[PDB]
């Protein structure tokens, strides 16, 4: 099925003729052009005051990451290095230990803001929610240094939005 | 036998107000250089398979839309198009001649790719 | 349905192009050494090198192939070969709704007959080859790096050369201009060996040597 | 004026007097750049060069290739720009 | 297996002459380069860089090889004509801005395990 | 005092500058598409006074949108060296930032900051085009608090 | 005076506004700031060079037309005569050579911009 966009022949008839010479010499379509943008001044315009409205987005929104931890208090991640081997841009670095009470966790846990595509995968790849990409889209910096988050940053991230990252896969454990 | 079509739609290829003259002359043409290829060539029975039906296609048929249709060329002019085409790579196959056996056996392991 | 996740085969599919398959075969002995129809009906012909331009002038222009658009121009470099690169042909026939694939070898230094004159859509595809590759291709119009940058050295795509590349840039204040130095990462590409050692599929167990 | 073969010599002689590495000692008119004065081809490209310039008219790599002695440069610039003497 | 079709030389008589004129056509332009270019370095250091480049490809004893220089030369010759590559392209010949690392063997074993 | 003249001279500076940034569009990837989204009349870029202007020789900062290819690297040079210069580079998307996705390439250079100074970094892949919005108002910010005279009438 | 008064007010007011354009911001300036713009990359010498353009022919008969519209300015006093039946076959007379010259201008090639 196909339709033939421009193969419209005008007519020559006496009418048709003086139309088309009538929209040449007084230009009509040059004022319906004209005419309609006078219709857009008088409409409502969509500008969002921002940072008074800021704009509106979804609870899968990808954003700053950040480590949670449990309700005990203890942290999710476990060391399994499934975020680091599955981060497309080899963003994420881990070393693990032994921990002092038994149950380790990572003693270095840094992600390379400035290299990571915010792709999510490492959400995903983790098998106990650990690290997470936040709400927060507003983390822009002065200097390179300060995006290269490590395990310290990130951890101060998950105790500051974990009042909105809580809620969030509250609303989206379902789907996935 | 049809009446004549204001434009073949395609940009560039012109209506054939005469092509069923075009497409005998341009067939016959085909035969033609086909006699010079040897018997032997896959080339000639398979083309000449090809064209023999087609020449007495359109001779058969006078109608232009039932030769199109028939065809199963889409438009005319695609067919004196491409009979064209075929003239001139009989032409030129006659140079290279590709019914001499392979000129050389690859090395053993340039295909099979399972590395 | 018995398969809701095996993607279905197209019997149909494969014996046109099987029959085809015989049929290029037969019309070009001089060049075609091998002809296979994969699984997910595709037909992949292998010629010989010399056979590049009237293979494909044949597929061009014969009434029963009207194969008229070279989607792309591509090679694989296979290092374990005697002719490493391996020239790929990919195109499709309007008329007939098919697409057919012609592949070639090469090695290191050996010319290839452009196929500008047939495809000229291939002119720029050429280039690629030659810059990412080396392969040069004779009687090519205006054959000369495409992608890298100006008096860049080395073929990227080549398996031998670094991923991360020989030299990196930099802004040097002391001559007021971008200079080029060797790569230093600051952290290297941590390379996954992340192949299992047990057997994937046996259906391509290839045969001990 | 007219050109003479003794024009030749003079011109010839005073262009590979600036070559940098040359010695104005040893150069002679049979000196042998390869032989003589201790060249390599590359370097042989440059007098011819140095030849075509000054004389103006351009000399083809044809001839380039064995001309090799001042000899041969004066005797063949003669003919090709018409001093017969 | 001892024998295969050559680039565009023979042997290595027309293969030296094509690198020939290449240097040829690299030596005149220097001077209208470096006037192109507003080169800092003089004319007289483009000179010898052309005959350096040149000279380091001496070992080469294979006419296929010396052919993919020579047209490889004469797109870099093309770039320069052109005005393609500017003057970071340029005055990355001239290695500068990188510190010179010695040769002897005791400074190596001073600055690190570099074999 | 001279140094409330001073103080209130600088301000009414720096409003000047704060208020009127011109940036000089380097669209290379898809860091550019959301940037434009931002100066579509979702955002509005334009009623900040921010408002897009060609010509370098027009303009005050500079928004690196997009991957920096070591090919294209002298072109980036140039243009920043062109600009009167007060001056200030945005850097959107990692890519721009440090190298992002393409950072262990042969052929892009790992983070735009390796050619010419950067400002406020904007990270994301893409940075949402409210992110750039306050990007750019972070700069404005950074405007705001500049001395200039303060430390002229120091010296 | 009333009108030079204002003749000189104006570039006055111009020249002071050009005055503190270049003195109150003060400059920190190199030679890379002060390179022609050419859309980032270098450029390959040019904007002094013969630019030559296809429209001289109609530049030049503008220059001709200038000169009829110079001849038929002083009309709105023409009208106060007392012959108006020569004035107006006079004004036409103008007129009609203007459209003349325009239209043989017109029918051979002429207004047409040369490729
Ligand atoms: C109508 C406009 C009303 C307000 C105008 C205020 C003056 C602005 C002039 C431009 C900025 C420079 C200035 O004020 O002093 C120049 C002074 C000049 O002395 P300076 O040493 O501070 O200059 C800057 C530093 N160097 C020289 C290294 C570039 O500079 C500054 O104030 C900038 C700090
Ligand atoms: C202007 C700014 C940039 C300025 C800088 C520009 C630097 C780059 C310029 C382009 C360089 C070019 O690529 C070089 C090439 O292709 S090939 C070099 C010579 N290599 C050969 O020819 C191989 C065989 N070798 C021989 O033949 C002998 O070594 C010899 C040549 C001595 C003759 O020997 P005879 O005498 O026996
Ligand atoms: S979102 Fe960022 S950190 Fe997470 S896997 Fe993707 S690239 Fe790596
Ligand atoms: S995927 Fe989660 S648990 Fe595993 S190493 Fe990463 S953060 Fe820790
Ligand atoms: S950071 Fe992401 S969105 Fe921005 S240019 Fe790179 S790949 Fe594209």
């Amino acid at each position: 099925t196909y339709k033939f966009v421009n193969m419209r022949e005008p007519s020559m008839d006496m009418k048709s003729v003086t139309d088309r010479a009538a929209q040449t010499l007084l230009w009509t379509e040059l004022v319906r052009g004209l005419g309609m943008t006078l219709s857009y001044l008088f409409r409502e315009p969509a500008t969002i005051n921002y940072p008074f409205e800021k704009g509106p987005l979804s609870p899968r929104f990808r954003g700053e990451h950040a480590l949670r931890r449990y309700p005990s208090g203890e942290e999710r991640c476990i060391a399994c290095k499934l975020c680091e081997a599955v981060c497309p841009a080899q963003a994420i670095t881990i070393e693990a230990e032994p921990r002092a009470d038994g149950s380790r966790r990572t003693t270095r846990y840094d992600i390379d803001m400035t290299k990571c595509i915010y792709c999510g995968f490492c959400q995903e790849a983790c098998p106990v929610d650990a690290i997470v990409e936040g709400p927060n889209f507003e983390f822009s910096t002065e200097t390179h240094e300060e995006l290269l988050y490590n395990k310290e940053k990130l951890l101060n991230n998950g105790d500051k939005w974990e009042a909105e990252i809580a809620a969030n896969i509250q609303a989206d454990y379902l789907y996935r | 036998a049809g009446l004549l079509k204001k434009t073949t739609g395609l940009v560039g290829l012109a209506v054939c107000e005469t092509p069923h003259e075009r497409l005998k002359i341009l067939y016959t043409k085909i035969l033609d250089v086909l006699g010079q290829i040897p018997k032997n060539a896959a080339y000639r029975k398979y083309t000449e398979q090809i064209t023999n039906e087609k020449l007495g296609m359109v001779k058969a048929e006078p109608d232009v839309k039932k030769l199109e249709e028939q065809l199963q060329g889409g438009q005319i002019e695609e067919v004196i198009l491409q009979a064209e085409n075929e003239l001139s790579l009989a032409r030129k196959m006659l140079r290279w001649k590709p019914w001499e056996p392979l000129v050389e056996e690859p090395p053993a392991n340039q295909w099979k790719w399972p590395i | 349905d018995t398969r809701p996740t095996i993607r279905p085969r197209n019997d149909v599919v494969h014996k046109q192009l099987s029959a085809f398959g015989q049929y290029v075969a037969e019309i070009l002995p001089k060049y075609v050494q091998q002809v296979q129809v994969s699984c997910f009906n595709e037909l992949e012909i292998f010629i010989h090198p010399d056979g590049v331009i009237p293979v494909l002038t044949f597929l061009r222009d014969h009434t029963n192939a009207q194969f008229k658009s070279l989607a792309d121009l591509t090679a694989v470099d296979v290092p374990t070969r005697q002719n490493r690169f391996e020239i790929v042909y990919n195109l499709l026939s309007l008329r007939f709704n098919s697409q057919i694939r012609v592949k070639t070898y090469t090695d290191e230094l050996t010319p290839i007959e452009s196929s500008v004159t047939v495809y000229k859509a291939a002119n720029w595809y050429e280039r690629e080859i030659w810059d990412m590759f080396g392969v040069f291709f004779a009687n090519h119009p205006d054959l000369r790096r495409i992608l890298t940058g100006y008096g860049f050295e080395g073929h990227p795509f080549r398996k031998d050369f670094p991923l991360s590349g020989y030299v990196e840039l930099r802004y040097d204040d002391e001559v007021k201009r971008v200079v080029a130095e060797p790569v230093e990462l600051a952290q290297e590409f941590r390379k996954f060996d992340l192949n299992s050692p047990w057997e994937a599929f046996p259906a391509y167990r290839q045969p001990p040597e | 004026p007219p050109l003479t073969l003794e024009a030749i010599k003079d011109r010839v002689l005073y262009v590979l007097k600036l070559y940098d590495k040359i010695d104005p000692e040893k150069l002679s008119v049979n000196s042998h750049f390869m032989k003589d004065l201790g060249l390599d081809s590359l370097d042989q490209v440059e007098i011819i060069m140095a030849m075509e310039d000054e004389f103006g008219f351009e000399i083809p790599d044809i001839d380039a290739e064995k001309l090799m002695c001042p000899q041969e440069i004066v005797d063949y610039i003669a003919d090709k720009k018409d001093v017969y003497e | 297996g001892t024998s295969v079709k050559p680039i565009f030389s023979r042997d290595m008589n027309e293969a030296k002459r094509r690198v020939r004129e290449l240097y040829r056509a690299w030596y005149r332009e220097v001077p209208n380069t470096v006037h192109l270019f507003q080169l800092d370095i003089s004319v007289k250091q483009g000179r010898d860089k052309v005959r350096e480049m040149f000279m380091k490809n001496a070992h080469v004893t294979d006419p296929r090889v010396v052919d993919l220089l020579v047209i490889k030369g004469k797109m870099e010759l093309e770039e320069t004509i052109n005005v393609w590559k500017q003057r970071t392209h340029i005055m990355r010949f001239f290695h500068e801005t990188e510190a010179p690392r010695p040769t002897d063997f005791l400074s190596k074993f001073y600055v690190g395990h570099d074999p | 005092r001279g140094e409330y003249v001073v103080a209130k001279l600088d301000d009414l500076v720096n409003w000047a500058r704060r208020s009127s940034l011109w940036p000089m569009t380097f669209g290379l990837a898809c860091c550019a598409v959301e940037m434009m989204h931002m100066a579509a009349p979702r955002y509005d870029m334009d009623r900040f006074g921010v408002v897009f202007r060609a010509s370098p020789r027009q303009s005050d900062v500079m928004i690196v949108a997009g991957t920096l290819t070591n090919k294209m690297a002298p072109a980036l040079r140039k243009v920043y060296d062109q600009m009167p210069e007060p001056r200030y580079v945005v850097s959107m998307g990692s890519c721009a930032n440090g190298g992002g996705y393409y950072h262990y390439s042969y052929s892009v250079v790992r983070g735009c900051d390796r050619i010419v100074p950067v400002d406020i970094y904007v990270p994301g892949c893409p940075p949402t085009a409210e992110a750039l919005l306050y990007g750019i108002l972070q700069l404005q910010r950074k405007i705001k608090r500049e001395k200039r005279l303060r430390i002229w009438y120091r010296r | 005076m009333n009108i030079m008064l204002t003749l000189l007010t104006n570039v006055t007011l111009a020249s002071l506004l050009v005055l503190i354009a270049f003195w109150l911001p003060q400059l920190n300036a190199y030679s890379e700031k002060t390179s022609p713009y050419e859309c980032g990359f270098d450029p390959m010498g040019s904007a002094r060079l013969p630019f030559s353009m296809k429209f001289f022919l109609v530049a030049i008969t503008f220059l001709l037309f200038d000169l009829e519209i110079a001849l038929l300015l002083p009309l709105p006093w023409a009208s106060q005569t007392n012959n108006l039946k020569t004035m107006l076959t006079m004004a036409l007379f103008l007129l009609i050579l203007l459209a003349a010259s325009l239209a043989y201008e017109w029918t051979q090639k002429g207004l047409e911009w040369a490729e």
